[PDB]
């Protein structure tokens, strides 16, 4: 899960 | 003739969000087809790769939103303050508006400066  | 606002959605290259960037602006055309730019501008500057970009206006027109192609860039200097800077007089060029806004999209660090 990616974020910024 | 609008001339009270430019909203200007800035997404210099991000390496692995341009996708999520291509999401972000088919959601922000969602309510330009909502008939809501009368007075205001949306202008999209967006790195399709690291060295090439594009300058952009959503527009409504004939009931629909359309993406009109303002010009484009090769090897924009966006990581430096003059190329921002011509980036931003190309903005102020093609919307001449009372007010700016800015939405930038990227990666973040806060203040941590690229070089340590």
């Amino acid at each position: 899960v990616l974020t910024x | 003739v609008p001339t009270e606002q430019t909203v200007f959605m800035y997404l210099p290259w991000s390496d692995n969000l341009t996708s999520n960037f291509y999401q972000n602006i088919s959601d922000l055309e969602s309510v330009v087809e909502k008939n809501i730019l009368k007075d205001e501008r949306i202008i999209i500057f967006m790195c399709t790769t690291a060295t090439k970009a594009t300058l952009f206006e959503l527009a409504y027109e004939n009931g629909k939103s359309v993406h009109k192609t303002l010009k484009n860039y090769t090897d924009p200097a966006y990581t430096t303050a003059e190329g921002i800077t011509s980036i931003l007089n190309d903005v102020q060029r093609y919307s001449p508006t009372k007010r700016y806004s800015m939405v930038i999209g990227c990666h973040g660090m806060g203040w941590i400066p690229v070089s340590n």
